[PDB]
RNA sequence: ACUUGGUUGAUCCUGCCAAGGAAGCACACUUAGGUCAUAGAUUAAGCCAUGCAAGUGUUAGUAACUGCGAAUAGCUCAUUAAUACGCUCAGAAUCUAUUUGGCGGGGAUAGCAGCAGCAACUCUGGUGCUAAUACAUGCUGUUUCUCCAGAUGUGAAUUAUGGAGGAAAAGUUGACCUCGAGGCACGCCAUUCGACUGAGUGACCUAUCAGCUUGUACUUAGGGUCUUUACCUAGGUAGGCUAUCACGGGUAACGGGCGGUUACCGUCGGACUGCCGGAGAAGGCGCCUGAGAGAUAGCGACUAUAUCCACGGGUAGCAGCAGGCGCGAAACUUUCCCACUCGAGACUUUCGGAGGAGGUAAUGACCAGUUCCAUUGGUUACGUGGAUAGGGGUACGGUUUUCCACCGUACCGACUAGCAGAGGGCAGUCUGGUGCCAGCAGCUGCGGUAAUUCCAGCUCUGCGAGUUUGCUCCCAUAUUGUUGCAGUUAAAACGCCCGUAGUCUGAAUUGGCCAGCAAUGGUCGUACGUAUACGUUCACUGUGAACAAUCAGGACGCUUAGAGUAUGGCCACAUGAAUGACUCAGCGCAGUAUGAAGUCUUUGUU
């Protein structure tokens, strides 16, 4: 697959993030996060 | 709670029927209003789909209606004489539907001279009107409606129920 | 989901059946006795389909569509000639006919391998291709159209590397 | 002939068929259940502790003592005789071990020469007799 | 006991849509709307697996929320909104106008069309009743309550509907000798000229005819009276509901 | 569409018992590689340490409040023998948040600030303020009763709606965000996802279960409900179901789509079944909030297990994902992940043990290697001659959210087979040891010192990364018989006659003749009712409507195959994702051969 677009305006906003880090551009919440219910 | 459900009861063939589930809030009965007389008060009731069945507990007045002349006045209910279902409704003066209760009819008497002085009237009703307590039937559902009103007792009906009282 | 491609035989120790099945394996250069029994089971689904079609009327909507479609698929595979293309001749056919259409044997007829066994070796070691496309698999079934297009893949035969 | 053949007569045929199944012994054995009151309990394999070692002998014409262990089962707490196959093998089993028992392979009934017992010992101590008899596994 | 449930599975999703058995378990549950679950087609699916613009479902929910798409005049930012039979689809940016409409076989297809045609749409009368001051009014297969509708507007009549203003310009009457596309059952997606109408006592049947000269019935509720006598009021697909037959 | 060993001195039989083929749990021995699928159901719906599974912030309501969600998804099959499930109908007897279209019309708290109390908890007290699309206020309809009419709509409503009267607040009163546009309310009707009520009907055994049923069955009036009903309370009758199997008992019973076995007919299984519908959260029972719950990661109590205690008191429900104890023949990782599929929400951002991917397992399915090509000597398989791999190793390019493994590219290269047998059913009369002993052996049989069956070696056979061994189960079996068995003597005809339920029930009714290849069309017969359609319905036949995956089957070289729904054209195009079966009942038109009903006669019909 592949596709081509006018300008830089597409891949900034339309693309997923996993292609941007690859090309060139952790359960913490589950644990640390639910302490905000346990503590007020 | 009190259930409206019928699965537990026996079939037509007379078979001991068995539950497969708990009681359920589709088929919830509630207690009777037992709608007596004297002091107006009402209890609001949430039901299926939001909404309000305004259940009437004890009612003084009722919006009664002379049918033949087309006229209908807010009138004070005094007592239950008769009810076709139960004599227990007569003893505690419970307003149900089909409840034969006398009314003062002060408004109706006023209506006759303010209109006339047409009219004509029946010979059974003038034997009633000198006392000033008309027989009449509750046609509303006091418990569901929250309001009780009924037409005056007249014609061939007025012969029938008068024998049941006497 | 899934399916059972070969079936086991009914009686294990019959002399005539075992003595038959060795000289189908020997001629066509084959691994096991199960690699026959799949081709027996492939011949069953052809013929069970065919016979049912035969029972139907000679004009029925099912026979006209299916009968033309069935013979079209076997003229690809190169079992039925255009002389024999008439539906009853489907109830014929042997495993010896249907084994002959496989890639192993079509290399041999071609003679590139030089032996039935050699043909298997050429295909199992990535030497043979079918229209610029490598075929590792030694039971391809070639469609007569493409039978002409059997040729060396590249490696030792073309590359010449040790 | 010898049965109802008529168009409307399907109640007679269906109901008469249900009766005649109770003559058949396989339908009778499955349905009665009737299988629960069994040492096996309908299970192909059972395990438990050895009580001791017993010599039970063959009927006739075969003169031979067979060597079947007595074994208490785990789940029922019953006791039952059980044959030990291969020569030696009674010596390999040891006293008061756990063993896995299975059936004689005759789908019930009593098999060869050997009456009474309907059971053979497949494993001992989580190993298997064939391995032990052959001696490609060990016991302490 | 069952409640109104969110998670539609594939398999249980309808056979209109041409979904893969693979590519996950769940399909996109349509939102509540004008059209039913079974007949409709969402606009999540419309952009994934017809026009093929949005490859992922993340990308499909992007472009509806940019507000390029317009269902039937209105914008619709909600997505997964059920759109089915005679709905116009105006699309912003590289704009194209569609009308959603059945194939030969029963499947949905998508059809580029002229802009002057793609103003209006058709609307069959399902239910006629009186309400508020003796006024007759009509529900449609959408659920557009067309009040102050004219006379000669009975059940199973189509209404041409101008979209910019809430008008009903024509009224194509139900009769013998009138073209009708079937929209449910086995004969779904088929054009026919109406030869016979058979009244059914209690709960009726209608016999039809292709240009080829096949013949087939259906229940009355399935037929959608598309236009008066051969020539319809609409651009039809390739083949024109005829259906192949060898 | 298949046979063979076993009653006899031998025979032909009946007859089973074994052998034989398949799958599905479990045990065993053995094992290059690949893709893919599944895995604590059977017994204990037994018990649970720890970590995590339902939350939710937009340029646009103001950590909280407020709004919506949490009633779905997930797990399990203990109840349940038809009330559930399925399949036909039905609402004119109903309710419905959200979407969608019409029609409308000032004061008081929460965080924040401060003072305290407990052995302890996701408990709080009390004071000091301030928020609003939260709450209350406010410039013809809704609900109900009476009467008069009762549509252009329906099979049918004194229904929808209209008018004339009274009542009641249960009330529609944009008191509103962000920069001319977008968004959010309120009410009523419809609509949508549904829900809920009712009907017809289908199917597991049992007669050592023949009588059962008191709200039990009808009726009139009421209460209650979202509505209808003995759902419940009254008055009045005394009914209902049953040999066409009621009622009772049993289930090692969740129902269904379907799965295994098969020549057809059938038959066994269906926790799961990659889906549908029901029920349950340790056991009953009760209830609040809401459109929707008799919710259980909501509340309340009791009971039974378990645990803490500073001895006052409490705390918790893994039949969610892992993991352990126990149970047993019997079933995996306390990992990584929100990218795919989708779902919740104020939402393109947050979160999801739903879901996705690895990891362990011969459980299951397909694929597949352990070499090859030459020619010297011994009888064409038993120092040479060279070739070609992948198993494996090391890079890098693809691949995916990240590893692994795969698919490529180049360089390193002269360890890969068992399991079961060798009297017959169904390849040795080899040599050695054993001597009715050890032992083998499904069955028949072998072993008593000559073993073609034991224990070993050698040779040979089968099937082959598979192959034996248990129990259940179908075929073999026309040994469950509708197709399709048998009954003089092998097992099997009531001791005889009457006889009800039951099944079965002679002939007869509009044809002949010619053109035939049928469909049909002419002639012979005129039998002269309705007044261009009406003059019995069914069963049966044809045709038409109605009603996912799997099964059959079409298209397409996933390298092939099992599979999958694709995929094929170098210039922007063409497609395909059919059809049939699933199938009995219920529904329409057409045909009347067979088979039924229709047909009150000491005189019937208009």
């Amino acid at each position: 697959f592949g596709f081509v677009y006018d300008s830089l305006d597409a891949l900034k906003k339309t693309e997923p993030k996993h292609r941007l880090i690859k090309a060139g551009l952790r359960r913490m919440r589950k644990n640390a996060r639910r302490q905000k219910v346990k503590v007020w | 709670g009190i259930t409206r459900m019928g699965d537990l009861k026996h079939t037509k063939s007379g078979a001991r029927q068995v539950a497969w589930r708990k009681k359920r809030n589709f088929l919830a009965g509630r207690p009777s209003a037992q709608t007596r007389i004297g002091e107006k008060r009402i209890h609001a009731v949430r039901v299926r789909g939001g909404n309000l069945k305004m259940r009437a507990l004890r009612l003084e007045t009722g919006t009664f209606a002379w049918a033949s002349e087309n006229c209908t006045r807010k009138t004070r209910i005094l007592n239950v004489t008769y009810h076709p279902a139960d004599n227990d409704l007569v003893r505690t003066n419970t307003l149900a539907r089909g409840s034969v209760v006398s009314i003062d009819a002060a408004p109706f008497k006023q209506w006759y001279e303010r209109q006339f002085g047409g009219g004509v009237v029946a010979p059974e009703l003038v034997a009633e009107f000198d006392q000033g307590r008309l027989l009449a039937v509750i046609t509303s559902r006091p418990g569901q409606c929250g309001r009780a009103d009924g037409y005056i007792l007249e014609g061939e009906e007025l012969a029938f129920y008068s024998d049941k009282i006497a | 989901n899934f399916s059972r491609t070969f079936k086991k035989p009914m009686r294990p120790y019959e002399k005539e059946r075992m003595h038959k099945e060795l000289q189908v394996v020997g001629e066509y250069g084959l691994k096991n006795k199960r690699e026959i029994w799949r081709v027996s089971y492939t011949l069953s689904k052809i013929r069970h389909a065919a016979r049912e079609l035969l029972t139907l009327p000679e004009n029925d909507s099912k026979r006209i569509f299916e009968g033309a479609a069935l013979l079209r698929r076997l003229t690809k595979l190169g079992v039925l000639d255009e002389s024999k293309q008439k539906l009853d001749y489907v109830l014929s056919l042997t495993v010896n006919d249907l084994m002959d259409r496989r890639l192993q044997t079509q290399v041999h007829k071609r003679a590139l391998a030089n032996s039935v066994h050699h043909a298997r070796t050429l295909v199992s070691h990535r030497h043979i291709s079918v229209e610029n496309q490598l075929v590792n698999q030694p039971a391809f079934l070639v469609w007569k159209e493409s039978e002409k297009n059997i040729k060396y893949a590249d490696t030792s035969v073309m590359t010449t590397e040790k | 002939k010898s049965k109802a053949c008529g168009r409307l007569a399907a109640r007679k045929l269906r109901l008469a068929h249900k009766s005649n199944l109770w003559a058949s012994n396989a339908y009778r054995r499955s349905l009665g259940t009737s299988i629960y009151k069994t040492p096996l309990e309908g299970t192909s394999m059972a395990s438990g502790i050895v009580v001791g070692k017993v010599a039970v002998e063959a009927k006739q014409p075969n003169s031979a003592i067979r060597k079947a262990v007595r074994v208490q089962l785990k789940k029922n707490s019953k006791v039952v005789t059980a044959f030990v196959p291969r020569d030696g093998s009674l010596r390999l089993i040891d006293d008061n071990d756990r063993v896995l028992i299975a059936g004689m392979g005759r789908s019930g009934r009593s098999v060869g020469d050997l009456p009474g017992c309907r059971f053979k010992v497949i494993k001992v101590a989580g190993f298997s007799l064939l391995a032990l008899w052959l001696g490609k596994k060990e016991k302490p | 006991p069952r409640c109104q449930r969110f998670h539609l599975k594939r398999l249980t999703a309808p056979h209109h849509w041409l979904l893969a058995k693979s590519a996950g378990k769940f399909a996109s549950h349509p939102s509540t709307g004008p059209h039913k679950l079974r007949e409709c087609l969402p606009i999540n699916i419309f952009l994934r697996d017809r026009l093929k613009y949005a490859l992922t479902a993340k990308e499909a929910v992007a472009i509806v929320k940019r507000r390029l798409v317009k269902v039937d005049g209105k914008v619709r930012t909600n997505y997964r909104y059920p759109t089915g039979l005679m709905d116009v689809i105006g699309l912003g940016k590289s704009n194209e106008l569609f009308r959603i409409i059945y194939d030969c076989k029963g499947r949905f297809c998508v059809h580029h069309i002229e802009a002057k045609e793609a103003s209006f749409k058709l609307l069959r009368v399902n239910q006629f009743k009186i309400g508020a001051k003796g006024i007759p009014h009509v529900v449609t297969h959408d659920g557009r309550t067309i009040s102050y509708v004219d006379p000669s507007v009975r059940v199973h009549d189509a209404l041409k509907f101008n979209i910019k203003t809430g008008e009903v310009e024509s009224v194509i009457k139900f009769k013998v000798g009138d073209v009708a596309m079937v929209t449910a059952g086995g004969n779904v997606g088929r054009v026919g000229t109406i030869q016979k109408i058979e009244k059914q006592m209690a709960s009726d049947i209608v016999h039809l005819k292709d240009t080829s000269g096949a013949v087939f019935a259906t229940r009355i509720m399935n037929v959608f009276v598309i236009g008066e006598n051969e020539h319809p009021l609409i651009s039809l697909p390739a083949r024109e509901g005829v259906r192949p037959s060898i």
